[PDB]
C-alpha cells in the first residue's frame, strides 16, 4: 500500500492505491482501501489487509452504537481513541497501520495510527510501503490554505507517485473528500491511469477442446 | 528524543524536539512531546511512542478522577501514579518520562522516570537518546533559581546541541512554561537555534 | 553478517520457430520494493547468431554473460574463426556455470538461435549448468506464470481435436513469426499484471539465417 | 511443516455471460505421497458453491461448518443465502480465528437468485475479501493459475465457450504443480440449471 | 565479512539536455551520531566525471585513493593524457564496478553504493550505479538510499524516461535536484544541511558547488499541531 | 526421479522417469536420465540434476580416453568405480548423485553397478533409485522373475515406471525404456504418461483407484 | 507401532498390522495387536506415538460402546469415521495433540458393503478401496494399484495382502515381526490366526 | 552396514557380518560382503560411515598386499593390526576422519594362534577372545561371557555364533538380512556358505 | 576512556584520563594513554588497550625508520601509518586513536582515526567512550587561536565533565604539549579538576 492524507479549506481528503498483494503476487488489481466507520468520517488503511478491514468495522460498529446512545453526531477523536486503544492492547499484533479523518460539530480532522497504538495529528500523512513516495511529493507540493480541487490533486498525485515508483502499489486511485456542512463524497476509481491493452489475440478455444471423463446435473433445489 | 525540564525562580519549563523515527525514516518532523496530564501539570515523553501515549493518557484519566474528589493534586502525586504504571509494567514498556509541574505551596518541581520506574526528584532533568551528548554542557551552564529568559535560554542552547549531534533528534524546539501566571506554549524553528 | 547475492527481478522468455527463434524479457530492474531503472536491458546479442540471457541475481547474470561473450572471442582464435554453434555453446556455459557449484550464479539462463541444420533452438539452464534444448521456455520471477501458458499455446499441451472424444490430440506445427510475438505481447502483458516485479518494457530479439532483428513494447509502469 | 502446502490441490472460479464456473482438482497427498485421487475440493449450500484449498483437515472442517451455518440461516431467514451475504459469513468465520487460523483459500461462487447477476469471490486465511468481475484463484499453483487466467480470460463468454477456458486454465496450471492434479471437476452454473463435468487429465 | 561504522547517506542524480547533475551531503555519521560534518563525498577525475559515493567512508578513502591513482597510471607514457586518451566516465565505471564485483566474490566488499555522473568523449551523458553487491544498473534519474525512496520519485516527474533529456533544461534540472535535497533534510535522519552539487556540461565542462545549504523550509505549520490527539 | 534397472535372462532393462523439480515447481517433464556413454554402457541419472550431468558426461571421457590408451572398452566394474572414487573424493561437499551404471562386457557379462555421492558401491541385479523407488520397487519386486521374456521384461520396467510416476508427486513425464543385450543397448522408445496411463488402465484393467 | 495396511474388496474389508512394539534397540514385544473392536462390525486399527495409540483407541472404544448402549444400535462405519475424524480434529489444535495415525474397516449393514476409512492424526479422512499408514503406503499403494480389482474375494484379498507383507518384508530397513490380520464383513470380526 | 561379530576359539577366528546395506526406507542389498583378505592368513571386516568403509578396508588392503609383495613374507595379525590402528589414529585427527570400526581375525603361523582385534574409529585397539562394533555387543558380550570357553573348537565356536545371531534377529529393532560367516585358521581363509 | 587532542596557537595539546578497566573493575588507575611515536608527534589511545599499543609500537618502529632514510616524517605521514594498520585490519582491531604532532612549516595538527580507519583532519578531536557526554560543550566552548593557557582550561573543563558523568573514565588528566619550544608534560588531580 500507498495511502494519504491532505487538510484543506473547510475540510479533509484522504485517497489510496487500489493494490493488493501476497509476496510478489498482486492478489487484488481493485481493492477498496478507503473505509467508512460513520457516514462523515472514513478511513484509510495500510498494513495486512483483513485487520485493517476487521478493526474498521469493529469500531465502525461500536461508534454507530454510541452515536445512536448519545443522540449526537461521531466525533473523529472518538474513533481514534477506540482505534489507538484496541491496536495498543494487541501490542502490535494487529497489524493495522491507519490514516482516520472526518468532519463532525468540533470541526475538521486528520490523524494517524499505527500498529503499536501511537497516534499523530497533521495537515498532511502518509502510511504504507510507498509513504516515502508520496511524501516527497506532499513535502514538495504542500501549502497552506488550499482549496478543495488543489487538495484533491495533491492527494491524487501522492498516490501517483506510489503507484509508479513503488513496486507495492498500483492500480487506481480512490479518493474520498469531507467537507464540512456538506455530505462526504466518496470517489471510487477517481483516476485510471492503468488500463489493460487489448490483447494480441483472441484465447477462445473450439468448443470440444477439452477431453471430458463425465456429466451430471447438479441438484440446487429442495 | 532530546527532552528537558528546568526548574526555575517563578516556577518550571518543559523542553523538547519534534523529530519521531521509525529507523532512519522520519515519521513526524512535528511532533508534540509535551502532554498535558493536569492544567498545571505536564509531562515530556521519551521512548516508545504507542507506551507512553498510552500511559500519559491513563494518568490524565486518574488525575480527573482525582481532582473530581479531592481537588488539585501535587506534582509528586502525579509523578507517583506514573512511576506506580511504569514500574509494575517494567517488563512492557519502554518509557522515559519527565514529569515537571507548578503548585503554588511547593513552586517548581521535576522528577524524573527512567526505564526501570524509579523516581527522582532534581532541580532540572535531561533525557531521551540526544540527552547523553549535553550532559557535559548541562551541568556546566545549569543555575538555581535562574530567569525566565534565562531558562529559555538554557533550554533553547541545550536542546540545540543535542539536536546537531543526535541525529534521531531534529525539527522544532517546543517548550512549555509553567508559572502562577498560567500556561504559555513555545516554538523556535531552525533557522533560530541551529545558528547558536 | 554480509549477504553475497540479491534478487533483480524481472522475467525472460525463449520460443522457437521452424526457421527462426525469439529471446524475449522485460526492462524493469528493481531491489526488494524499489525501481532501479524501467530500460536496462538483460537479453543481449553474443556474435555467432547467439542471443542470451541469465536472468536473476543482475552482477552474477551479467558476469556470465561477459564470460561467454569472451568464451566465443578466444574460440574464434584457437579454432581459425569457426562459427560457434548453439549446441557446442549450451555445452560452454554448463561449464562456466558448473565451476562455481559450491559458489553458484544465482541466475536462470536462457540462449536462442538457430542449430546446423537451420532449424530454431532455445536452450536453458539451470543455476549450476544443467541444460536441455527445448521448443519453449521461460524463465526469472514470473516464469511460474508465463511457463504454463507456453505449454498450452506453443505445445497444444491438453488441447485435443474438438469431436474426437479426446483420443486425438491436436497436431504439433511450427508457428510463424507473426504469431510467435503475439504470444509474447500477451505473455508479458499478463505477467505484469499479476506480479510486481515484472513491467516498464518489453524487449525482443529475433534470430533469423539474416541475423539479429529487435523489436521494443511498451509495458505498464506501475 | 509448511501447512498450506502438505495435502496440496487448486481451485478457480470465472465469470461468464449470465453465468459462473468453479472448478477444482482431485488430488490429496502427504508430501510426496499421493494418498487419494477422490478428493473433491468444492461443496454447495443450496444455489451458493464453496470451493477450499490448504490443510485438508481444515477444508472438511470448515465446510461441515458452514453447512451447519446456512441449514441454521435458512430455518431462521427461511430462504436459502445468497453467495453476497455467504462471503461476509466466510470472512466472520475465518477472522474469528486471527491468531490460530484455518489454513485454508476459500473460493466462493455462484449467481444471485434475485438480481441474476454473476458472482465470485476469494479470501486468505484469515478473511480478508478479494472480490472481482473476471476470475479468481487458489492452491499450490495459484501463480500458475494466475498465468493462465490472465491471459485466457476474455469477459462475457457464454456457459459453453467459459468451460472449454476455466478448463484449459486448470489443467495447464496443475501440469506445472507437483502438488496438484490426479484428476479435476468443473461446475458450470446457470440462473437454474448446474452441470457438472469431470475433465481427463494426465495422471502423474 | 564487515560492518560500515563511520557512513555517509544519499548521492542523487540525473540527466538534462547537454550534460548530467549530481548531488550529496556533506555529513559523516557514526551510527545515530552526527559525528563529522566536513566530508566531501563528491569526487571528480578529471575535467569530465563526477564520482558520488555513499555507505562506509574508510572504504569510500580507498576508492578515492585508488581514482587518484587511475589518473597517475593514466598519464604514464600518453602524450594524449589530457587529449583523445583521457579518461572516460565509461572508463573509471568499468574499473570500479570490476573491483566491487570482485570484492563481493572474496566476501570482503567495499561497503558501499557508487554512482558515476560525466559526459563522455563524443558529448554523451553518463550515468551508471554500482554497490557492494557489484549490481550495476542505468537510468535518467538514480539515487542511493534514502535518495531511492524519495529523490527518484521527484526527479522522475521531470525526466520520465529517454524523450523528457532533450526537453529538460539545466535550469529545471537543478532546481528538481535542490528540491529533492531539502525533501531528503525533512525526512532522512541520518542527513546533514550541507552539501555539494556538481554538474557535468558538454559544452560549459565541470561546475563543481561546495558549500551549498538547504532553505526555503516550510516549518511555520507547526505552531498549529498540538499533543497527539484530544489535547487542546 | 524414479530409475531402475535389473538383471534377467534376456540381458538388462532400463527404465527411467523424465520429470525435473524445483520443489514443487515441476522444471520439466522433458529430461532425459540416461546417457549412453557407449554403444555398450548405460548410465541413469538421479539426484542433482547438474551434478548428474555434468560428472556422467565426464565419465564419458574418461572412458573414452581409457580405450585409446588400453586398446579396450572399459569394464563396468572399472566404469563404476571411476565414478565412486570421485564422488568419494567431493564427498561431504553436498554433491547429490543417485547412479546406476549398466552394461555388458565379455569378461563380466551383463552387470549392474549402484553407486551414489555417499561413496556406496554395490554390484547386483535388482535397483530402484530416486524419490519414487519403493513406488517402482513394489510393483518390480512383485512381478519379477529371472525367466521372464525381452517382452515381458520390457513391459515390467515401463510399468514399474508408470506405477512411481503416478504415486510419487516428484516422478512422471514420460518413460524412456533400453535393453542391453550382448550385442550393447537397444532404445525402446519414449512413452508419455499421459497417453500410456490410460492405455494400460483399459488394457490391463489396473488403477482401479482412479475415476475411469 | 509402525505397519498398518487395509484393503477393501467386494465383500469385506481387512486390516493387516504389524506385531512389533520396539523402544530403543529392544524388541519388548512381537505378538502385539494394534488394533480394537469399536463396534461387533467396525473395526479400527491404530499407529503413532507410544501411549497416544492405545489411549486414543480405547477412548474411542468406550465412546462407541456408550452410543451402542444408549441407543441399542450400531452406528454406520460412515458415522464412526465421522467421529473419530472430529475428535482427532479437535486434538490437533489443543495443548497436547493425540500423534496416531487410524484406519477404520466396517461394514454398513444397512447398504450391504464394506467400507475403509483412512484418517491420519490432523483429521483428515479419506475413503478408499485400499488404504496405509506411515512408510508402508510408499510401497503398497503402487503395488495395489496395479493388483487391485474392486470384485475381488475375501481370499483373493489375503492372496493380494500376503503380496505387500513380502514386499515389506524385502524392502523395509526394520524387523515388525510379522502381521495380525482380521477380516470385518456381514458376520462382524473375526482374527486369521495363520499369516 | 551396522553387525560385526568375531570369536576366538582354540585353533580358529571366526567373523560374521551382517548382509543388509539400507539407505533411507529402502533395503538396497542383502547379499553384502564386509569385509576384505588383507593377506592368506588375515581378514578384516568393517562397519562405519557409507563409502568410508570400503574406501579404508581395500586402501589397507592395498598396502598389506603392497608389503607382502615387497618382502615376499606374511605379515603377522599382531603387525597388520598395529599398522591398521595407526592410520585410524592419523584418521581421527584429519580434515575428514575414517568412520570406519573394524574386527581383524586371523592365524599367526610363527606362534600357531589364532588372534582376533577389536579397533574402532578413533584408533582403540584391543585383542579380545570375543568382539563386536555397535549396537550389536549390548546382546552378544553378555551372552559369550556366559557361554563361552577358551578350548572350544570351531564347529563349538559356530554353534556359540548361531545363538548369537538368533538373539539379535530376535531383539534388534532393524532386519539385517542375516549374516555371512568366514573362519580364519592355519589353512587360510574359508566362508560357510550355509548359515 | 575519555580522550581530546586541541590545535591552537602555538601548536597542539594532547589529553587523556588515566583508567582502565576490565568490566567495572579499574585494573590501572594511573594509565598513561599519552604515547610517544616521534619527537613531536604524539597519539590518544582508545579502545583495546592490545591492539592499540600493538599499533603505536609499530607505527614507533615505521617512523623511526622513515627519519633513518628521509628525515623528520610530517604528522599527515604519522596518520597515514596509523590509518594503513587501522584500515587493512579494520575486522580484527578495536582501536580508535587521535595522531597530534608539530611541525613548523604546518604548526599543530590533529587527525582523527575512528574504529572503520578513516582519516578526518580537524581543528580539535574528542574520542573514548566518555567523549559523548562532552560534545555539546567542546563544540559550544572551542575557539580556533586559543592560546596554551585557554586550551588547558579548555581540555581540563571538557575531560572534567567526561570523567564526571562516564564511570570507565576518571584518575588523574594528563596532558602533552606541543610547540616550537618542544615538549611539556602535564598532571592534573581529582582534588583539583573535580570542583571545577
Ligand atoms: C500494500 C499492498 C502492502 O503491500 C497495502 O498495505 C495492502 C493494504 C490493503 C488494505 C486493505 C485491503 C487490501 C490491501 N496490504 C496488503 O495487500 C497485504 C500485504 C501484507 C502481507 C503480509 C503482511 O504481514 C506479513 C502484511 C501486509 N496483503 C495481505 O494482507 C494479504 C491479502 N494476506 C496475506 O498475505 C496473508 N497474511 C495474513 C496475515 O498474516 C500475514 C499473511
Ligand atoms: C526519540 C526519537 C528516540 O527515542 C524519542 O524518544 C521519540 C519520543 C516520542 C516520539 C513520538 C511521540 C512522543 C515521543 N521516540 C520515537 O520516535 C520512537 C522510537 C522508539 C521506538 C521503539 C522503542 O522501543 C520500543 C523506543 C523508541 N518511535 C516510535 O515508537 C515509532 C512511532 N514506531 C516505531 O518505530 C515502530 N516500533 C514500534 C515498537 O516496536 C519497534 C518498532
Ligand atoms: C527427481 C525429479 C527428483 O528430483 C530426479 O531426482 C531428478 C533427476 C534429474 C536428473 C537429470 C536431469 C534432471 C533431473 N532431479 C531433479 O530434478 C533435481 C532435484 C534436486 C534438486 C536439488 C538438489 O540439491 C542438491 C537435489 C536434487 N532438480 C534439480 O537439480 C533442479 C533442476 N535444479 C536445482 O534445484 C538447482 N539447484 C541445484 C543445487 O544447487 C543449487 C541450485
Ligand atoms: C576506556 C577505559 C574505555 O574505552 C579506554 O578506551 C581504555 C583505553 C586505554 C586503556 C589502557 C591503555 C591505553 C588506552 N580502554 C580500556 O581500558 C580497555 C577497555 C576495552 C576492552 C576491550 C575492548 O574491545 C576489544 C575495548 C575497550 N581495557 C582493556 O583492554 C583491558 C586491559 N583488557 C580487558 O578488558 C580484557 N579484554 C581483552 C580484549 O577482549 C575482551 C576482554
Ligand atoms: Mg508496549
Ligand atoms: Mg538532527
Ligand atoms: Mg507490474
Ligand atoms: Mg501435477
Ligand atoms: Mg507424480
Amino acid at each position: 500500500t500507498t495511502i494519504v492524507g491532505v487538510k484543506f479549506n473547510n475540510g479533509v481528503v484522504i485517497a489510496a492505491d487500489t493494490r493488493s498483494t501476497q509476496g510478489p503476487i498482486v492478489a487484488d488489481k481493485n481493492c477498496a482501501k478507503l473505509h467508512r466507520i460513520s457516514p462523515k468520517i472514513w478511513c484509510a488503511g495500510a498494513g495486512t489487509a483483513a485487520d485493517t478491514e476487521a478493526v474498521t468495522q469493529l469500531i465502525g460498529s461500536n461508534i454507530e452504537l454510541h452515536s445512536l446512545y448519545t443522540s449526537r453526531e461521531p466525533r473523529v477523536v472518538s474513533a481514534l481513541q477506540m482505534l489507538k486503544q484496541h491496536l495498543f492492547k494487541y501490542q502490535g499484533h494487529i497489524g493495522a497501520y491507519l490514516i482516520v479523518a472526518g468532519v463532525d460539530p468540533t470541526g475538521s480532522h486528520l490523524f494517524s495510527i499505527h500498529a503499536h497504538g501511537s497516534t499523530d495529528v497533521g495537515y498532511y500523512l502518509s502510511l504504507g510501503s510507498g509513504s516515502l513516495a508520496a511524501m516527497a511529493v506532499l513535502e514538495s507540493h504542500w501549502k497552506q490554505d488550499l482549496t478543495k480541487e488543489e487538495a484533491i490533486k495533491l492527494a491524487s498525485d501522492a498516490i501517483q507517485a506510489g503507484i509508479w515508483n513503488d513496486l507495492g502499489s498500483g492500480s487506481n486511485v480512490d479518493v474520498c473528500v469531507m467537507e464540512i456542512g456538506k455530505d462526504a463524497e466518496y470517489l471510487r476509481n477517481y483516476l485510471t491511469p492503468n488500463v489493460r491493452e487489448e490483447k494480441q489475440k483472441s484465447y477462445k478455444f473450439p468448443r470440444g477442446t477439452t477431453a471430458v471423463l463425465k456429466e451430471s446435473i447438479v441438484n440446487i433445489c429442495d | 528524543t532530546s527532552i528537558m525540564a528546568v526548574t526555575f525562580k517563578d516556577g518550571v519549563i518543559l523542553g523538547a524536539d519534534s523529530r519521531t523515527t521509525t529507523g532512519a525514516y522520519i515519521a513526524n518532523r512535528v511532533t508534540d512531546k509535551l502532554t498535558r496530564v493536569h492544567d498545571k501539570i505536564w509531562c515530556c515523553r521519551s521512548g516508545s511512542a504507542a507506551d507512553t501515549q498510552a500511559i500519559a493518557d491513563i494518568v490524565q484519566y486518574h488525575l480527573e478522577l482525582y481532582t473530581s474528589q479531592y481537588g488539585t493534586p501535587s506534582t509528586e502525586t502525579a509523578a507517583s501514579v506514573f512511576k506506580e504504571l511504569c514500574y509494575e509494567n517494567k517488563d512492557n514498556l519502554t518509557a522515559g518520562i519527565i514529569v515537571a509541574g507548578y503548585d503554588d505551596k511547593n513552586k517548581g518541581e521535576v522528577y524524573t522516570i527512567p526505564l526501570g520506574g524509579s523516581v527522582h526528584k532534581l532541580p532540572y532533568a535531561i533525557a531521551g537518546s540526544g540527552s547523553t551528548f549535553i550532559y557535559g554542557y548541562c551541568d556546566k551552564n545549569f543555575r538555581e533559581n535562574m530567569s525566565k529568559e534565562e531558562t529559555v535560554d538554557f533550554i533553547k542552547h541545550s536542546l540545540s546541541q543535542a539536536i546537531k549531534w543526535d541525529g534521531s533528534s531534529g525539527g522544532v524546539i517546543r517548550m512549555v512554561v509553567l508559572t502562577a501566571a498560567g500556561v504559555e506554549r513555545l516554538i523556535f524553528y531552525p533557522d533560530e537555534y541551529e545558528q547558536l | 553478517q554480509f549477504n553475497p547475492y540479491g534478487d533483480n527481478g524481472g522475467t525472460i522468455l525463449g520460443i522457437a520457430g521452424e526457421d527462426f527463434a525469439v529471446l524475449a524479457g522485460d526492462t524493469r530492474n528493481i531491489t526488494d520494493y524499489s525501481i532501479n531503472s524501467r530500460y536496462e536491458p538483460k537479453v543481449f546479442d553474443c556474435g555467432d547468431n547467439i542471443v542470451m540471457s541469465a536472468n536473476g541475481f543482475a552482477a552474477d547474470g551479467d558476469a556470465l554473460v561477459k564470460r561467454f561473450k569472451n568464451s566465443v572471442k578466444w574460440y574464434h582464435f584457437d579454432h581459425n574463426d569457426k562459427k560457434l554453434s548453439i549446441n557446442s555453446a549450451a555445452r560452454n556455459i554448463q561449464h562456466l556455470l558448473y565451476g562455481k557449484r559450491f559458489f553458484p550464479y544465482y541466475v536462470h539462463t536462457i540462449i536462442a538461435g538457430l542449430d546446423e541444420d537451420g532449424k530454431g533452438a532455445v536452450y536453458s539452464f539451470d543455476p549450476v549448468g544443467s541444460y536441455e534444448r527445448e521448443q519453449c521456455r521461460a524463465g526469472g520471477a514470473a516464469a511460474s506464470l508465463i511457463m504454463p501458458f507456453l505449454d498450452n499455446q506453443v505445445n497444444f499441451k491438453n488441447q485435443y481435436e474438438p469431436g474426437t472424444n479426446g483420443k486425438v490430440k491436436k497436431p504439433l506445427k511450427y508457428l510463424s513469426v507473426e504469431e510467435v510475438i503475439k504470444l509474447v505481447r500477451d505473455s508479458f502483458t499478463s505477467a505484469t499484471e499479476r506480479h510486481i516485479q515484472v513491467g516498464d518494457g518489453l524487449e525482443i530479439l529475433i534470430v533469423t539465417k539474416d541475423g539479429v532483428r529487435k523489436e521494443f513494447y511498451e509495458l505498464k509502469r506501475d | 511443516s509448511d501447512p498450506s502446502s502438505i495435502n496440496g490441490g487448486i481451485v478457480v472460479a470465472m465469470t461468464g455471460k449470465d453465468c459462473v464456473a468453479i472448478a477444482c482438482d482431485l488430488r490429496l497427498g502427504s508430501q510426496s505421497l499421493g494418498v487419494s485421487n477422490k478428493f473433491e475440493k468444492i461443496f454447495h449450500y443450496g444455489h451458493v458453491f464453496l470451493g477450499i484449498t490448504g490443510l485438508a483437515t481444515d477444508v472438511t472442517t470448515l465446510n461441515e461448518m458452514f453447512r451447519y451455518k446456512t441449514n441454521l440461516y435458512k430455518l431462521k431467514e427461511e430462504r436459502a443465502i445468497e453467495p453476497e451475504t455467504f462471503t461476509q459469513l466466510v470472512s466472520s468465520s475465518l477472522y474469528e480465528r486471527r491468531f490460530g487460523p484455518y489454513f485454508v483459500g476459500p473460493v466462493v461462487a455462484g449467481i444471485n437468485s434475485k438480481s441474476g447477476k454473476p458472482f465470485i469471490a476469494g479470501f486468505d486465511l484469515i478473511g480478508c475479501i478479494d472480490e472481482a468481475k473476471d476470475f479468481i484463484v487458489s492452491g499450490t499453483a495459484s501463480d500458475q493459475l494466475f498465468g493462465m487466467c490472465e491471459s485466457l480470460y476474455e469477459p462475457n463468454l457464454e456457459p459453453e465457450d467459459l468451460f472449454e477456458t476455466i478448463s484449459q486454465a486448470l489443467l495447464n496450471a496443475a501440469d506445472r504443480d507437483a502438488l496438484s492434479g490426479w484428476g479435476a471437476v468443473v461446475y458450470i452454473i446457470k440462473k437454474d440449471e448446474v452441470v457438472k463435468r469431470y475433465l481427463k487429465m494426465r495422471q502423474d | 565479512t564487515q560492518q560500515p561504522i563511520v557512513t555517509g547517506t544519499s548521492v542523487i542524480s540525473m540527466k538534462y539536455d547537454n550534460g548530467v547533475i549530481i548531488a550529496a551531503d556533506n555529513l559523516g555519521s557514526y551510527g545515530s551520531l552526527l559525528r563529522f560534518n566536513g566530508v566531501e563525498r563528491l569526487i571528480p577525475v578529471g575535467d569530465n566525471t563526477v564520482v558520488g559515493i555513499s555507505g562506509d567512508i574508510s572504504d569510500m578513502q580507498h576508492i578515492e585513493r585508488l581514482l587518484k591513482d587511475l589518473v597517475t597510471e593514466n598519464a604514464y607514457d600518453n602524450p594524449l593524457a589530457d587529449a583523445e586518451e583521457a579518461l572516460e566516465p565509461s572508463y573509471i565505471f568499468e574499473y570500479l564496478a570490476t573491483v566491487m564485483y570482485q570484492r563481493r566474490s572474496k566476501m570482503n566488499p567495499l561497503w558501499n553504493a557508487i554512482i558515476v555522473a560525466g559526459v563522455q568523449s563524443n558529448g554523451d551523458q553518463f550515468l551508471r550505479y554500482v554497490n557492494l553487491l557489484g549490481v550495476t544498473y542505468s537510468s535518467p534519474t538514480l539515487a542511493t538510499g534514502f535518495g531511492a525512496h524519495m529523490a527518484n520519485p521527484l526527479l522522475r516527474k521531470v525526466v520520465d524516461r529517454e524523450s523528457d533529456i532533450p526537453k529538460t533544461t539545466v535550469q529545471v534540472a537543478e532546481e528538481a535536484i535542490v528540491n529533492a535535497m531539502r525533501v531528503l533534510y525533512y525526512r532522512d535522519a541520518r542527513s546533514s544541511r550541507n552539501f555539494s552539487l556538481a554538474i557535468i556540461d558538454k559544452n560549459t565542462g565541470l561546475t563543481f558547488k561546495k558549500n551549498l545549504q538547504v532553505e526555503n523550509m516550510k516549518w511555520d505549520f507547526a505552531k498549529d499541531i498540538k499533543g497527539y490527539g484530544t489535547q487542546k | 526421479t524414479t530409475t531402475l534397472a535389473f538383471r534377467f535372462q534376456g540381458g538388462i532393462i532400463v527404465a527411467v522417469d523424465s520429470r525435473a523439480t524445483a520443489g514443487n515447481w515441476v522444471a520439466s517433464q522433458t529430461v532425459k536420465k540416461v546417457i549412453e556413454i557407449n554403444p555398450f554402457l548405460l548410465g541413469t541419472m538421479a539426484g542433482g540434476a547438474a551434478d548428474c550431468q555434468f560428472w556422467e558426461t565426464w565419465l564419458g571421457s574418461q572412458f573414452r580416453l581409457h580405450e585409446l590408451r588400453e586398446k579396450e572398452r572399459i569394464s563396468v566394474a572399472a566404469a563404476s568405480k571411476i565414478l565412486s572414487n570421485l564422488v568419494y573424493q567431493y564427498k561431504g561437499a553436498g554433491l547429490s548423485m543417485g547412479t546406476m551404471i549398466c552394461g555388458y562386457t565379455r569378461k563380466e557379462g551383463p552387470t549392474i553397478y549402484y553407486v551414489d555421492s555417499d561413496g556406496t558401491r554395490l554390484k547386483g541385479d535388482i535397483f530402484c533409485v530416486g524419490s519414487g523407488q519403493t513406488f517402482a520397487y513394489g510393483v518390480l519386486d512383485s512381478n519379477y522373475k529371472w525367466d521372464l521374456s525381452v517382452e515381458d521384461a520390457l513391459y515390467l520396467g515401463k510399468r514399474s515406471i508408470l506405477a512411481a510416476a503416478h504415486r510419487d508427486a516428484y516422478s512422471g513425464g514420460s518413460v524412456n525404456l533400453y535393453h542391453v543385450t550382448e550385442d550393447g543397448w537397444i532404445y525402446h522408445g519414449n512413452h508419455d504418461v499421459g497417453e500410456l496411463f490410460w492405455k494400460v488402465k483399459e488394457e490391463e484393467g489396473s488403477f482401479n483407484n482412479v475415476i475411469g | 507401532m509402525d505397519i498398518i495396511l487395509g484393503i477393501r474388496v467386494q465383500d469385506s474389508v481387512i486390516l493387516a498390522s504389524s506385531k512389533a512394539v520396539t523402544r530403543g534397540i529392544s524388541v519388548l514385544k512381537d505378538s502385539d495387536d494394534k488394533t480394537r473392536q469399536l463396534s461387533p462390525h467396525t473395526l479400527m486399527s491404530f499407529a503413532g506415538e507410544a501411549g497416544d495409540t492405545v489411549q486414543f483407541a480405547e477412548y474411542i472404544q468406550a465412546n462407541i460402546q456408550l452410543y451402542s448402549i444408549r441407543e441399542d444400535y450400531e452406528l454406520s462405519p460412515q458415522a464412526v469415521s465421522s467421529f473419530v475424524r472430529q475428535e482427532l480434529a479437535k486434538s490437533i489444535r489443543s495443548r497436547r495433540p493425540y500423534q496416531v495415525n487410524v484406519l477404520i474397516g466396517g461394514y454398513d449393514k444397512k447398504k450391504n458393503k464394506p467400507e475403509l476409512y483412512q484418517i491420519d492424526y490432523l483429521g483428515t479422512k479419506v475413503e478408499l478401496p485400499y488404504g496405509a499408514h506411515g512408510y508402508s503406503g510408499f510401497y503398497t499403494f503402487s503395488l495395489l494399484d496395479h493388483h487391485y480389482r474392486p470384485d475381488m474375494t475375501t481370499e483373493e484379498g489375503l492372496d493380494l495382502l500376503k503380496l505387500c507383507v513380502q514386499e515389506l518384508e524385502k524392502r523395509m530397513p526394520m524387523d515388525f515381526k510379522g502381521v495380525i490380520v482380521k477380516i470385518v464383513d456381514k458376520d462382524g470380526i473375526r482374527q486369521v490366526d495363520d499369516f
